[PDB]
């Protein structure tokens, strides 16, 4: 009645539903009463306020239980021997067993391991005391009280920001890109040279010694008369220890191009000269679009100007389209974010950055299999925004035979043969596996179909590796890239050859034949998650099902029983779809990940060449085998430490299978169950006394497809990550 | 449940608090608003 | 309630207003048929959203249309 | 609201407390011959000769009843009327709202509901964007 | 009727396969040693490694229906 | 190039795992024959033969051979079902012929898919194969 | 248009949108959609399970494209 | 290791955020 | 008959005696050339 204030249509049902849907309809702010486009995009911005708000206490609250109940002190004298501690465990319901099972990695109370690799992260960039994570906290406290009262303030009607602020793209791309991207990655750059590769060197370089200590011995007058060899001349010695000074070099922007051979990470010189190469590109990029003065580009201009035979009016009138729709922009935003998280996921195992974290292999499994999950999530959700944007924000008249205009002019044509392709991969690599599986359980291994991935082995030779036998490019000395003959300006080549060469670190792993087949499967879960969420997206419109989608909007349930019967039809449901197809791709992928590299660091890499070829080594070599330790957690002769992961465990496969409830049986059942029910409740003594105010329903359609949906995903989650960290735990550390 | 870190009567105070309090208050708070007029 | 919208394309055929359970359509004078009626929808604030006058009509795509929205006791079917 | 109630046992099924708190329906129906229908609430009763006075907790349960008492017997009755009565005291008049029932042109009905346009000339979200409306009803 | 029919059929499929293709001449003999065997495999891809060494000599696939102390049983 | 993996004639595994080589079929020779059979393959260190499908001729028989040797009897397939369905749409009664198969002329079409890459360029010249964006039905764009 | 006319449909609604079918009758009462074009193609109608749909819709002149 | 009143100087500075925050989420539901 | 004619001539018995035949064929290929991994 009162509660979803946004939405009277909401405040008047009496039921539950209000309750639900005002919980779910409250940050689509499009939606809400007496919304205009421009309270909008101030709602909106002082919610993101909000959220930085959030992120800056999670990392305070991060480091203040690294500080406070952590032994950082401790894990700096020795990374490879101690565990880090995240924080402390307190809760009044653990017995003695479970105490003394949870007291580990040097402590007295019982504490949580640390699989996250802050440890490792504030290690490298410089941070030696608890003193130091004390005073980070403290800082990050007061900057997200900074961005609460801006947030705040931004909505004060004297600082609330026009339209014409918000739909500013050039400002923004030039603040963004210079300001944000470049300036940030400049101070970052500055911080590596002025105090962890300092400090990575020995010594300190606090706030204190900040101004009296320069980097280099020599100043910044060579910066200026541009003899810029002198901050690269004596690197860091391959015998260099981490933390102090034994060969250290003094040289703050090198360019080795290899890992270090004690911390196995990349060296910290390195780090910065990439930051500061980055953020002069990034500071240059920003100046490209024309604001107040007179020099630069305009969108509109570059945009409208790009018009072939092919397309026809090419990219006229995108500018509008994108700038006035903010799904557009938040599916763009999204895309990339993906995209780059993939990113962060893929180079953060094979090219790791922080001391001793390629040694610690917990926090390596978390750390690709948690990126690798946002990215997953957030890609759907570009496609859930692209699909938004279709239903809302899209104009078919302003984008008149453009590239938009044309993608849904022959939707039926690419959604064919995504159809066409996923089918394809999914027939033959399942057909692969199956006939693999059949010939081997036969008795007759060799009779499997073994693919050499001959393109995935020639791209490593390119890249310099020389196990395959290809001389190309880089594995051939002689060649124009490997000798680079007008100037020879790989100064980073050797380096990079004895990094890629040697054996130990994950840095482009050995393909073989088992690698095939899932990248193939890895490939069909993209297909196929791509095929559902174009789907989704260019059918928003509609098909010949229902014509009219636009008009129901996103996440109608259904259109009746009528026309064949039209249960799934919205593109909310083909997010749903996909969401189930993103998490399965997901875990083929960290499925694949970990049990390569249970295999490459344990040193038994036969154990994955010779057993993934087929499914039942899938699921007696990796599912089976490496759960051993994980359901022993409580047995009924002890517990041991990883305990709590075998409770996630189960407790994962408990909400998953409470999603399975939410998305076969459906509402009907439900709501005459809750009518016998509510008959129960009306017709007792001494219970006749207590009222509903808000009349119980079942819950909607597609609210209880998003409630399995969010069941499926948090149990599938959780019991993943429960055996992924305890599979690695149990075996490594 | 000892506490060897400082101040180890805190967590002592705030898991209550946190586990009770705030989930007592806050349904108790949201209870009393989403039923409101 | 959910509004119930008839469109041009009716031919009259009345499989509408006898599918509909709660009888809120009903059939008034037309002149763009041949059966000289149309459905019309006044008792709206009756409707469930059961979409049975949907299934029956034989035109295509449709000549009526149920747009679920804000939900009452009368729109819910509820006997509590 | 005259008319004796039909000869029912009673059954778990039927008045909740919706009835007294809010809106329940009465259906009244006139027929010569004492026989047994099927109540949606689930049984089957007796229809009293004469007037009958059946009070149920929704109207799809009225129309239900109403359905099958045209459609399940072979005298059709047809002359059943549909109420809703209020607990505060007063009676609607529901279902034949005319004189005749809602298949058959009356031809002094008046066309709401009907839209000018087909679903094709629907207009389209992009142009009603922030103005409170959805595509239908603009 | 037609299902009866059906019905026969199996069951006089269970009883030609425990009558031809079957070890119950070998496991009446030695009923502790070795395995009832019903069912042999004909040698195609390589199941013919489903003919499993069951007993008395006998290759074929150990059935887990109890048609042979069905058998023994009724005499 | 290749250097990972040897042929299976120079290999300790697969020596090792050729003296046990099983029987697939009645043949007790069978498991020598496709030990003298799989010689020629190249494996790697677990002593299974792996395929190349670089296209490279030297391994051509690899996958090259089953690829043309599908694409022929399924483009059989697919032109046969193609033919007969184009003509059972002039037979008045186009949706039964799909349910009871008229066999003289489902034999007639099977056994005209001898020369369909010949059918295939015929019809893609001519204009049969394919048909014009707007004469096919399409969903709402 | 005629009885017998083969006729393309332009409604961008209807599921034989871009499909051909044969004119089976033109009124003249002045009403909205007098040609009634039958095809041979049913459409996505009736409940669900329903072995079939429906062949047959009331087009209007403009609508229709002739192709014989 | 750290102090026992750092933890409560912690504490009574991020009554500031939590005083900011209820002002802000005050704000943003006008 | 023209019935079991018509009824030999169903979709059912058609496509079974179609998979039959090319199991069949395909079972005899691997009784007589057991195992054909490539060329
Ligand atoms: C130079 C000036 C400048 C700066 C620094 C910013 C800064 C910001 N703006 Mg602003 N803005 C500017 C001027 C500026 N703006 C101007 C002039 C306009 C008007 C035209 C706007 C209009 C504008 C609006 C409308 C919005 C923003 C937003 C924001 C925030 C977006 C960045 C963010 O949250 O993620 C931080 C992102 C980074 C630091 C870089 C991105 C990360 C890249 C991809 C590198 C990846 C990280 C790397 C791999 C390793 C990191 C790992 C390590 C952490 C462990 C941020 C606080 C949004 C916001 O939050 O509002 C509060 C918002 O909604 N601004
Ligand atoms: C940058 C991130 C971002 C942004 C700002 C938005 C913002 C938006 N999304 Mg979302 N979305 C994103 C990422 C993003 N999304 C991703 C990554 C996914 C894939 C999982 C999607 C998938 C998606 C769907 C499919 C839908 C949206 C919709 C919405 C809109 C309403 C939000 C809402 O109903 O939530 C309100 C809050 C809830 C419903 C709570 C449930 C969320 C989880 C289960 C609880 C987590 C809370 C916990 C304490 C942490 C809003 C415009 C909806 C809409 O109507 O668009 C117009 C819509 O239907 N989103
Ligand atoms: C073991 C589980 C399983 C299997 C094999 C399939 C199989 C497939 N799904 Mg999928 N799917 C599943 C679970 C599964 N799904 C679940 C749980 C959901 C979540 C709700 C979905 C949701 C779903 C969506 C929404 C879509 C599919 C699609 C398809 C096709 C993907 C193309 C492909 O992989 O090549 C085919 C590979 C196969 C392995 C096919 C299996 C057939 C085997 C080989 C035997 C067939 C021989 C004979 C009939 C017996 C294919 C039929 C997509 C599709 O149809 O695109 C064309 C589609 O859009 N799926
Ligand atoms: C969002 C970040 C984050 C997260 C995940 C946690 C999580 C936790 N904290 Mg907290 N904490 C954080 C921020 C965080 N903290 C910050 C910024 C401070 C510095 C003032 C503290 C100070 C702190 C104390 C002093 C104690 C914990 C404790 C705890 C544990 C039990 C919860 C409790 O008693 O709440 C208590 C929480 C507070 C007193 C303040 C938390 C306020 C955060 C910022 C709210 C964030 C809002 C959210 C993002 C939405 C749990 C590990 C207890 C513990 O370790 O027991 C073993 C405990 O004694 N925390
Ligand atoms: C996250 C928060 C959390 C915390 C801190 C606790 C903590 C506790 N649980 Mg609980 N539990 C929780 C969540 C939590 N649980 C949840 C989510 C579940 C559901 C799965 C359970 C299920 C569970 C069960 C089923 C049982 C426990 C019990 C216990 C208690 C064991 C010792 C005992 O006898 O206490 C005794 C009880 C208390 C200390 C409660 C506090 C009451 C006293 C009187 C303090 C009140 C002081 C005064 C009257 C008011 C002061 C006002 C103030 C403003 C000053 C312990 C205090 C056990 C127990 O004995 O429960 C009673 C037990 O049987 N818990
Ligand atoms: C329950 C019904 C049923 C089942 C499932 C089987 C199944 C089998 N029979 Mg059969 N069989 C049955 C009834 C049954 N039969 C009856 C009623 C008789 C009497 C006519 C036979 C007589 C019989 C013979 C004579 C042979 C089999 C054989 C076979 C096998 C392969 C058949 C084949 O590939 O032909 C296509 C298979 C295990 C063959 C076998 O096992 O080879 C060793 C074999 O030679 N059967
Ligand atoms: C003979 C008829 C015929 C032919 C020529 C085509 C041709 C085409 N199909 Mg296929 N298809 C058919 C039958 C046919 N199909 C049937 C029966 C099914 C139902 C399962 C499908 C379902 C299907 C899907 C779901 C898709 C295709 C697609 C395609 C294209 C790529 C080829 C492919 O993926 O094959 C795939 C073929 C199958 C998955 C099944 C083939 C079934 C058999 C083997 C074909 C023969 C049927 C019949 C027995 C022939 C009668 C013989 C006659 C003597 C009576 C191509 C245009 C794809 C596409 O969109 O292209 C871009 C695609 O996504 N088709
Ligand atoms: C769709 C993928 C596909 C592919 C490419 C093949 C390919 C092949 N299989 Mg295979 N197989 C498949 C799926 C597939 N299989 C499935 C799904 C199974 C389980 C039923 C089998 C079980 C199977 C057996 C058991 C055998 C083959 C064999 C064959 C080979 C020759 C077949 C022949 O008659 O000559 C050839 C390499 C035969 C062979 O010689 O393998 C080397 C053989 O003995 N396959
Ligand atoms: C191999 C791994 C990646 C495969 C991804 C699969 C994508 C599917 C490819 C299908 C071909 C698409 C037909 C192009 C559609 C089309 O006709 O584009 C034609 C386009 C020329 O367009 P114009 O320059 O006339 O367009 C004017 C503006 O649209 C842009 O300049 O040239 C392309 O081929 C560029 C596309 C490459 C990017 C794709
Ligand atoms: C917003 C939106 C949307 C979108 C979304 C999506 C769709 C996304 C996706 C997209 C994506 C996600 C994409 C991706 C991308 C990719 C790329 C971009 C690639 C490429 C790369 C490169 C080019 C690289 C290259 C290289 C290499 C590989 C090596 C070295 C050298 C070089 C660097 C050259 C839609 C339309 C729906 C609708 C509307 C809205
Ligand atoms: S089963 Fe549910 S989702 Fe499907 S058509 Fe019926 S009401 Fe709609
Ligand atoms: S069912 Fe459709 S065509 Fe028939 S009268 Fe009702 S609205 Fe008109
Ligand atoms: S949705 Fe159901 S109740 Fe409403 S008008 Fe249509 S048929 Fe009648």
């Amino acid at each position: 009645t009162k509660f979803p204030k946004f939405s009277q249509d909401l405040a008047q049902d009496p039921t539950t539903r209000r309750i639900w849907y005002g919980i779910a309809t409250a940050h689509d702010f499009e939606t809400h009463d007496g919304m205009t486009e421009e309270n909008l995009y101030q709602k909106i911005f002082a919610s993101h306020f909000g959220h930085i708000a959030i992120i800056f206490l999670w990392t305070s609250g991060t480091l203040f239980h690294v500080a406070w109940q952590g032994n950082f002190e401790q894990w700096i004298k020795d990374p490879l021997n101690i565990r880090p501690i995240a924080h402390a465990i307190w809760d009044p319901h653990f017995g003695e067993g479970a105490v003394n099972a949870f007291t580990q990695a040097g402590a007295s109370n019982p504490v949580n391991i640390a699989y996250s690799g802050v440890y490792h992260w504030f290690y490298t960039i410089g941070m030696t005391t608890n003193q130091e994570l004390y005073s980070g906290a403290v800082f990050l406290l007061v900057l997200a009280s900074l961005f609460l009262f801006a947030g705040w303030l931004h909505l004060q009607p004297k600082f609330r920001p026009s339209l014409a602020w918000f739909k500013n793209a050039e400002s923004r791309l030039n603040h963004h890109l210079a300001g944000l991207f470049g300036v940030s990655s400049l101070a970052w750059a500055g911080h590596l040279v002025h105090v962890a590769i300092p400090e990575a060197r020995g010594q300190h370089v606090g706030w204190d010694n900040f101004l009296s200590t320069p980097p280099h011995p020599a100043g910044l007058m060579p910066f200026f008369t541009g003899n810029w060899g002198v901050y690269a001349a004596d690197p860091d010695t391959a015998g260099h220890i981490f933390g102090t000074s034994e060969g250290a070099g003094t040289a703050i922007l090198t360019f080795l191009g290899g890992f270090h051979p004690q911390t196995e990470s990349l060296w910290l010189t390195d780090i910065a000269h990439h930051h500061l190469a980055i953020a002069v590109i990034f500071i240059i990029a920003g100046h490209m679009y024309r604001t107040n003065w007179g020099i630069g580009h305009s969108i509109k201009e570059i945009l409208n100007a790009h018009k072939g035979p092919l397309t026809g009016a090419g990219h006229t009138n995108l500018y509008d389209t994108i700038n006035n729709s903010l799904h557009f922009q938040l599916g763009l935003a999204l895309a990339s974010l993906g995209v780059i998280t993939s990113l962060v996921a893929q180079h953060m195992y094979s090219l790791p950055s922080y001391a001793f974290i390629a040694q610690d292999h917990t926090t390596q499994a978390a750390l690709y299999t948690h990126h690798q999950y946002i990215a997953g999530f957030l890609m759907v959700g570009a496609f859930a925004h692209g699909a938004i944007f279709f239903v809302r924000d899209y104009d078919p008249v302003a984008n008149k035979d453009n590239v938009l205009a044309r993608m849904l002019e022959h939707k039926e044509a690419l959604i064919s043969h995504l159809s066409w392709v996923s089918l394809f991969l999914g027939f033959h690599t399942l057909g692969l596996y199956v006939h693999n599986d059949v010939v081997v359980a036969f008795g007759t291994p060799e009779k499997q179909i073994l693919i050499e991935p001959v393109f995935a082995q020639w791209i490593q030779a390119t890249s310099g590796k020389a196990l395959y036998g290809f001389d190309v490019l880089l594995s051939n000395p002689d060649s124009i890239a490997s000798t680079a003959w007008p100037n020879y300006g790989n100064v980073w080549l050797p380096g990079w050859l004895d990094a890629i060469n040697s054996g130990t670190n994950s840095l482009f792993l050995t393909i073989g034949p088992g690698d095939f087949l899932v990248h193939h499967a890895i490939a069909l879960g993209l297909h196929t998650t791509a095929l559902i969420l174009i789907k989704g997206a260019l059918d928003a419109r509609g098909s010949k099902l229902m014509p009219d989608k636009k008009d129901f909007g996103y996440s109608f349930p259904c259109d009746g029983p009528g026309r064949g019967g039209t249960c799934d039809i919205s593109a909310w449901d083909a997010f749903y779809l996909a969401m189930f197809w993103m998490l399965n791709t997901l875990g083929w992928l960290t499925f694949y990940w970990h049990w390569k590299h249970l295999g490459v660091w344990s040193g038994n890499v036969a154990q994955f060449n010779e057993n993934s070829t087929y499914l039942m080594g899938w699921f007696r070599d990796y599912l089976w085998a490496n759960s051993a330790q994980l359901i022993n957690g409580y047995n009924p002769y002890g517990v041991n430490n990883l305990s709590v992961w075998a409770w996630m465990f189960l407790f994962g496969h408990l909400v998953w299978a409470t999603g399975f409830m939410f998305l076969i049986s459906w509402r009907g059942y439900w709501q005459e169950l809750i009518e016998t029910i509510v008959w129960a409740h009306e017709r007792t003594p001494l219970a006749n006394l207590v009222r509903w105010k808000d009349k119980p329903v079942a819950l909607s359609i597609v609210q209880a497809r998003l409630v399995g949906l969010a069941h499926f995903t948090v149990g599938y989650v959780l019991t993943y990550a429960a055996f992924l960290i305890a599979s690695t735990a149990g075996k490594f550390g | 449940m000892d506490g060897s870190y400082a101040a180890s009567y805190l967590p002592w105070i705030l898991i209550p608090m946190v586990g009770w309090l705030f989930p007592a208050v806050t349904m108790g708070l949201l209870f009393i608003h989403i039923e409101s007029e | 309630s959910h509004s119930v919208k008839i469109y041009d394309t009716c031919i009259g055929c009345t499989q509408c207003v006898r599918a509909c359970p709660l009888d809120v359509l009903e059939m008034v004078p037309w002149d763009g048929c041949k059966a000289a009626q149309i459905a019309s929808s006044p008792r709206t604030e009756d409707c469930v959203g059961c979409k049975r006058c949907e299934t029956a009509c034989p035109t295509d795509f449709l000549s009526i249309r149920v747009y679920l929205g804000a939900e009452t006791t009368r729109s819910m079917g509820l006997a509590y | 609201l005259s008319g004796q109630p039909p000869k029912f046992g009673g059954s778990t099924g039927g008045l909740l407390s919706k009835a007294n708190r809010e809106e329940k329906y009465a259906i009244t129906w006139t027929s010569a011959s004492e026989q047994v229908f099927e109540m949606p609430t689930g049984g089957a009763a007796i229809m009293n000769e004469g007037e009958n006075l059946l009070y149920l907790a929704r109207k799809e349960q009225c129309l239900a009843l109403g359905t099958q008492l045209r459609t399940k017997f072979k005298p059709k009755i047809q002359d059943y009327k549909i109420y809703r009565v209020y607990p505060s005291g007063e009676v609607q008049y529901l279902h034949p709202a005319d004189g005749v029932f809602p298949e058959k042109v009356n031809e002094g009905r008046e066309a709401q509901g009907t839209k000018t346009r087909r679903i094709g000339q629907n207009p389209e979200p992009v142009t009603i964007k922030f103005s409170g409306k959805a595509p239908y009803e603009v | 009727f037609g299902h009866l029919a059906v019905v026969f059929v199996w069951l006089s499929g269970m009883y030609f396969h425990g009558a031809k293709f079957s070890n119950y001449e070998g496991w009446l003999a030695d009923p502790t040693h070795i395995k009832p065997s019903a069912q042999v495999v004909w040698p195609i891809v390589g199941q013919g490694i489903l003919n499993g060494d069951v007993g008395g000599g006998f290759h074929g696939i150990q059935i887990t229906s109890g048609l042979f102390y069905l058998w023994r049983a009724s005499g | 190039d290749f250097a990972n993996l040897t042929p299976c004639s120079e290999n300790p595994a697969y020596l090792a795992k050729s003296k046990n080589f099983l029987n697939t079929t009645n043949d007790p020779n069978s498991g020598k024959i496709r030990a003298e059979r799989y010689a020629s393959a190249l494996c790697g260190p677990e002593g299974y033969p792996h395929l190349i499908v670089d296209g490279r001729f030297t391994h051509a028989g690899d996958f090259l051979i089953p690829s043309i040797l599908f694409l022929y009897i399924a483009g059989w397939i697919g032109w046969v079902g193609r033919s007969y369905l184009i003509e059972i749409r002039e037979s008045k009664n186009p949706e039964m012929q799909e349910v009871v198969i008229n066999v003289p002329l489902a034999i007639k079409k099977m056994l005209g898919g001898f020369l369909w890459p010949l059918a295939a360029v015929g019809e893609y010249t001519s204009g049969k194969l394919v048909m014009k964006d707007s004469e096919i039905p399409t969903s709402p764009r | 248009l005629n009885r017998g006319d083969k006729v393309r449909i332009k409604r961008t609604e209807s599921y034989w949108y871009g499909d051909v079918g044969t004119v089976a009758s033109v009124e003249k009462s002045g009403i909205l959609y007098p040609v009634i074009v039958r095809f041979d193609r049913v459409n996505y109608n009736g409940f669900s399970g329903s072995a079939s749909g429906v062949n047959t819709n009331n087009f209007a002149e403009n609508e229709l494209e002739l192709v014989q | 290791a750290l102090s026992d009143t750092q933890i409560l100087a912690a504490l009574v500075v991020a009554l500031l955020p939590a005083f900011l925050a209820f002002r802000l989420s005050t704000e943003l539901y006008k | 008959m023209d019935g079991l004619k018509s009824f030999l001539s169903t979709a059912p018995v058609m496509i079974m005696a179609l998979l039959t035949f090319t199991a069949g064929i395909l079972i005899e290929f691997n009784r007589f050339y057991p195992d054909l991994l490539f060329h």
